[PDB]
């Protein structure tokens, strides 16, 4: 099964699930991703 | 300091005299790897045809050159000698003389071998493209003697390099 | 660099000077061209292992016997040589690269070497035995050369085995195991039971796409014929032959070319 | 310092506000909405928090270059 | 970039005037006992003056080195946390009681007294500590001392 | 006494320079002589690698006249510093000309090969090989900025 | 004193390791070159970035070795052993890294040419790999660049 | 006196050691990733990992050496001997480590690479090897910060 | 006065070591995982023993640096050659014992791969065989730890 | 004076040169057991002798270098150079005895794996070479001792 | 004076090379009885004499080295510089003697074992091979002990 994918959300949905995925209503690590990859990818890259 | 000491105090004629015979020897050496390496070709193509042994020639006097530029090297080195007198055995001109010498010889030398080498190995290759067809013969040849003035260079800056002998 | 003029380098311009004079009468040629290869008798290796290549489909046809005496009439010095029934099997086993493997190989003798397929398949065996055997006399631009001969043979028998020899038991496991990118992709010709599915398993190599095209000719011929022929399309290749390099098996390749074409010449 | 620090956490309730009011089409898509903005929200302090707590007290001193 | 107060390879304004003031040092150089006063913190981000000082390598490199300690320590502890959400949501079996509880508490515990460390030197300004003797009293496995 | 080092610097620099040359021209030389065999015109124009290769050699001349001419030693004391430069300033272009003729003579050798099959190729081999023989000049930028500093 | 004989040794062991890695680089991706236009003339001028993209490894050689010639001046200041030992160590570091990065980038660029013709997905991968090796000259020449400038005080 | 001579030329071999491993590293990624991007267009990106990968070793290098860099300042404090032989030390630590997991994520990169055109299930297997492979990168960063921050405590 | 450049060296030299012998053993360790992956991708996972089992080498070798780091101190006490030179002489034991250690490991693990992917009843063998070239590590960081713990002159 | 540099350099010798032949002889058995795991897996249990006996060669020479180690007290008793010398020498032939153990020990536990392969029947000659290769690891760590007690005599 | 620097190393070189030697002589005899305990199983208990025999090194090597060991004693006399010097020589001799014994005695029985698995009638009288080395090692060996004779001829 997959999790239905937002128009904004799909892209980085699938960016995550090139790991793999889950069961029918699993963990979904996609959710907490979707804000932490950039919330981590600025720091290496910061410059106003 | 002692052992810094030791290398400082080395004779400077002694040096002087291994880098003249060097380069004659070096010099010797590099044309003989030449004229071999232009004659095994040659032979080859004379074993086909002889037809091109006037041709062919022209390699081998090429590649003796070599030696006749390093056979007046060594003599202008020859020249160059002086009496080494013991009183300024160590003098800082004496020693400038020596190290000079040693360079001039050592560039002979090298250059002299590298030029040898690349006329042998054009010489190879230009043997076999002439039996393979007589027509490309002229641009050969001429890449050879373009070559070959790597030795000239060679022996310009020995001779320029040979002005710097200053011995009491 | 240097070694070429150190030693060798007459012979090299001996043989550079027959292959450009180089262009019954196709035995008379086959005759001239074995004389002058003899006659120029490091390199040695070299030389014997051109000469074994022959000297393994020599033996081989020599193994019958059932009129072996006939063997006698094309005992050609370039392959055919004295010195290159499991009793006379062994005995046979000196002198040769790729017989002592073969010993044990094809220890069944003709049970094995059966002279309907299984002859070819120890034939093949063979002849993979001696390509191994070349290619291990690595050092020179020659390896590109053979790997690509030994790819076309053993696509060549792939090609066959799909072809019809399939219910001579030559599957896709006896793809590699009995028909001698070849030596680690071949497992792609395995599943290449159609000319279609040939031409889809040959598009896996760029270089070998193209080559079979409608595969009307080569192709279609069974044994080792199928890609050896797209090897002699494009042995124009071979004719480069870029100087100071081993040029003595291409010269040797170039004149068996051309007694070849001198037979298929014949009458017109 | 402190009172940055309760402006960062105010930021996040207009913020969650706004949320609310354009998530309240979808009551599972707004609860999806709110984690995401307070991820941002504790991030976004929690840099801010590193940055001004390294500047606070600084045990070594700035030396300028000439 | 606008909490890190660089400006395309460039400082700029911060949100104050200025974070550091030299200490006196109206003509005297920036290396000195005096060094720079500072009147407050810049809130908006770095101080100014800290970037483009010869200081600066060393004092961003700790911060940079104790953020990242911070953050790497946050993002662990969050998908240890992640473990009995999803544990419970598939109704997963005791395993989460037996495993998921000591595999996010050993971690979080050997990590928690440096990171308790690090905060304390930035809170308490234990000068004693800076970057290098925060690991000096890591390093010791021994009791005493 | 240190000027030892430095008379050095200018035979280091020519031969190690033509120790490159020789290779590259040899390699160069090799090429055409292949594809003179069967290709006729296209050898005759294929020679401007070699002579680009020669031409190296004469860099490395140019560079050894130079620090030879500043190892006057009755005209001005050349101290350690003179000699320690001089050294250092041949060594560099000796040492990139060697480079610089390797890498001609190995494109050089592939570029006639290439021109004998297709020539419309030519172009695109002339200008690889003329963006590798700028390192040679790159080197003797180097070599005079080097040499020019025996003010002192 | 004689730190001068070790700050313009490595002034110039730098140029010579950079010239040496572009040399390296530039050789293997010129005989690749050949080998794809040999077959695909069209492709050739795509093919040439890599070439392109070595020999910007010898201008950042050049670049360093001039730094290096600069930051010596006995009639300025009295260059003591530290700073000829930070030049020379600045020099040797650039040299090595931009060898590294020239023979790194020939190999890559070799392999790249050679599967140009291939598929057109080459002509960004190969230029992707270039980009990535060239990442590391761009390192190299940074940490020379600060060493250089590290080496002026000298107390 | 020649101390800090040790310490730059520590420093030095840190940077230029990590920068030959980085390049072996990408060298070996690229020569698998031109052979297996032309069959299919899938390791033009999505087998891109190890060319970052191995820059990563570089980074860290870089990093390491920057900070050796930093750790010398005479005008604050006269380095005795033991200074240099830290900063050597951790220098030559560094760019040990570096040059090791380069060659050893270029290999395994390489063999990932070939392996693409296999099964995909193994794309995860590859990754978790290179990951551990990396580790040693981290490790000997680790080393040379810890070996760096005792350095300036000398008497 | 001049241990220090020796002890600081020694440490290195372990970290060095340990880290190529890791190296040189996680490399056949990954090629033969890959090749038995894309042979059986069922056991690739199962197949990572070697490859996991590598980095305890470097673990020991880190470990033993900090160690060495931590017997420098010169504040504690005048560091005399008597101590240095042994600590010098650890670290380089250790070093030795973990690149021997990883070679073996790596010959090791790339003729398990194999050996499971023609059969994966030879699982245990494999295991056994690591283990048996994972306690020559053991002993030498256990050398490693004794000699250095006796810089007490 | 220095005598602690002597045997310290002696019992590191001593370790890492049995290792290294310890390693040696672990790799070639594996590398023949490869073949008994799926030829025979019934008989590749029995197969393990080899390498039990490398470790145990391994173990000796620790257990050698050990007892080294723990004869320097230079607190309780001043140790010459003489001392030194003599743990020094003592160290090196216990790592070379055992180097040279090991490796027979490899070699003939790789033959001997095929050999019992090819017929069960060969196990017993397997074993005697085994134990005929251990006993020079044997005389090598009774010497090794020997050499060690004897090294306090000096005064 | 600094006798056992070089009478101990001596001595304990001595056992190492007869040890080395006795290994690889070991190693090519096992390896050839195994090959001949697979092409058949009767022979391999009645085939390991030359293993046997080849053992006699190690023997002889442990007797020098313990003569060499018991012949340095400063408490009972001191020994000079030629007491050491002498005892280092005999043992070099000796451990000399043993590594090419120990060499000509593998290669002797690694063809042998083939020679007696063809032809039996043969087996017997190869043994002269064996002895023969075996002679040469003991000749070896009386060198050695004649040399080291002459510990207290110094004065």
């Amino acid at each position: 099964t997959y999790f239905r994918t937002n128009k904004f959300t799909s892209a980085f949905q699938e960016i995550v699930d090139a790991y793999g995925v889950a069961k029918y209503r699993e963990a979904n690590p996609g959710v907490f991703t979707i804000v932490t990859f950039p919330f981590l990818f600025a720091v290496m890259f910061g410059d106003w | 300091s002692s052992w810094s000491r030791a290398l400082v105090k080395i004779s400077p004629y002694t040096f002087s005299a291994i880098g003249i015979a060097v380069a004659i020897g070096v010099s010797v050496l590099g044309a003989a790897w030449g004229i071999y390496i232009t004659g095994s070709s040659l032979i080859g193509a004379a074993i086909k045809a002889p037809r091109i042994t006037s041709k062919n020639l022209i390699s081998v006097i090429f590649c003796e050159a070599v030696a006749i530029y390093g056979v007046i090297v060594a003599i202008i080195l020859q020249t160059k000698l002086e009496s080494v007198p013991a009183s300024q055995i160590y003098a800082p001109e004496s020693l400038r003389a020596g190290y000079a010498i040693f360079a001039s010889g050592i560039i002979v030398g090298f250059a002299n071998l590298v030029c040898g080498l690349c006329v042998g190995i054009i010489g190879s290759s230009c043997a076999l493209s002439d039996a393979q067809n007589s027509s490309l013969f002229v641009k050969i040849l001429v890449i050879e003697i373009f070559g070959s003035a790597l030795g000239l260079f060679g022996v310009i800056v020995g001779i320029i390099m040979s002005a710097q002998a200053s011995w009491p | 660099a240097m070694t070429f003029n150190i030693h060798g380098g007459y012979l090299e311009a001996i043989v550079r000077g027959y292959r450009a004079g180089l262009l019954t009468i196709v035995e008379k040629c086959t005759l001239k061209l074995v004389d002058e290869y003899k006659h120029m008798l490091p390199l040695s290796t070299f030389l014997e292992y051109i000469t074994y290549g022959h000297m393994i489909d020599n033996v081989v046809l020599i193994v019958t016997g059932r009129d072996v005496q006939e063997l006698l009439e094309k005992c050609h010095p370039l392959g055919m040589f004295d010195s290159i029934m499991r009793e006379l099997y062994r005995l046979v086993l000196v002198d040769t690269p790729l017989a002592p493997y073969f010993s044990e190989c094809i220890t069944s003798e003709d049970l094995d070497d059966m002279n309907i397929e299984i002859m070819r398949n120890t034939l093949y065996k063979a002849y993979l035995e001696d390509f191994y055997k070349f290619c291990q006399k690595l050092g020179g631009a020659t390896a590109e050369i053979m790997s690509d001969l030994l790819a076309f043979e053993a696509d060549r028998r792939a090609v066959n085995i799909t072809i019809n020899s399939i219910g001579t038991e030559l599957t896709r496991d006896d793809r590699r195991k009995l028909y001698s990118l070849y030596p680690y992709g071949h497992e792609e010709l395995a599943v290449c039971e159609d000319i279609d599915q040939v031409r889809g398993v040959m598009e896996k190599y760029p270089p070998y796409q193209s080559i079979f095209s409608k595969l009307s000719y080569g192709e279609s011929q069974m044994l080792d014929k199928a890609f050896y022929e797209e090897e002699v399309k494009r042995l124009c290749l071979a004719f480069e032959q870029q100087f100071h390099y081993g040029v003595f098996f291409a010269y040797m390749r170039l004149r068996e070319q051309e007694i070849r074409n001198l037979m298929w010449i014949s009458e017109c | 310092f402190l009172v940055t620090t309760l402006v960062f956490l105010v930021i996040g309730i207009i913020a969650s506000l706004c949320t609310r009011i354009c998530c309240n089409r979808g009551p599972s898509t707004n609860l999806l909405h709110l984690t995401l903005v307070i991820t941002a929200t504790v991030s976004c302090w929690m840099m801010w928090a590193i940055v001004y707590l390294a500047q606070m007290k600084p045990l070594i001193v700035p030396i300028l270059s000439e | 970039g606008l909490i890190y107060n660089e400006f395309f390879s460039v400082p700029f304004e911060i949100f104050s005037h200025s974070a550091y003031a030299c200490r006196d040092l109206s003509c005297s150089e920036a290396t000195t006992v005096g060094l720079i006063k500072v009147r407050d913190t810049y809130p908006f981000g770095v101080d100014p003056v800290w970037h483009g000082s010869r200081s600066e390598l060393p004092f961003l490199n700790s911060l940079k080195m104790k953020m990242s300690i911070l953050l790497g320590v946050a993002q662990m502890n969050l998908g240890i946390i992640l473990s009995y959400f999803n544990a419970t949501f598939f109704r997963i079996g005791v395993n989460i009681w037996c495993q998921f509880i000591p595999q996010i508490i050993f971690l979080n515990s050997l990590f928690g007294y440096l990171s308790l460390l690090i905060i304390l030197k930035w809170i308490t300004g234990s000068q004693a500590d800076l970057y290098h003797v925060m690991i000096y009293m890591f390093l010791s496995p021994t009791d005493e001392l | 006494t240190a000027p030892f080092f430095g008379f050095l610097g200018a035979a280091a620099a020519l031969v190690f320079s033509c120790m490159g040359a020789a290779y590259g021209t040899a390699k160069s030389g090799v090429g055409v002589a292949s594809m003179g065999v069967m290709r006729p015109e296209l050898v005759m124009k294929s020679i401007v690698p070699v002579v680009m290769a020669g031409v190296l050699g004469i860099y490395g001349l140019i560079i050894a006249v130079i620090i030879s001419t500043g190892i006057n030693p009755k005209a001005k004391s050349y101290y350690l510093f003179d000699g320690y430069a001089h050294l250092s300033s041949g060594l560099a272009c000796g040492l990139a000309g060697l480079s610089a003729g390797m890498a001609i003579g190995i494109v050089g050798d592939a570029g006639v090969r290439a021109n004998a099959q297709q020539p419309k190729l030519f172009v695109g081999m002339i200008l690889i090989l003329i963006f590798a023989e700028a390192l040679a000049l790159y080197g003797l930028i180097v070599g005079i900025i080097l040499s020019s500093r025996a003010g002192q």
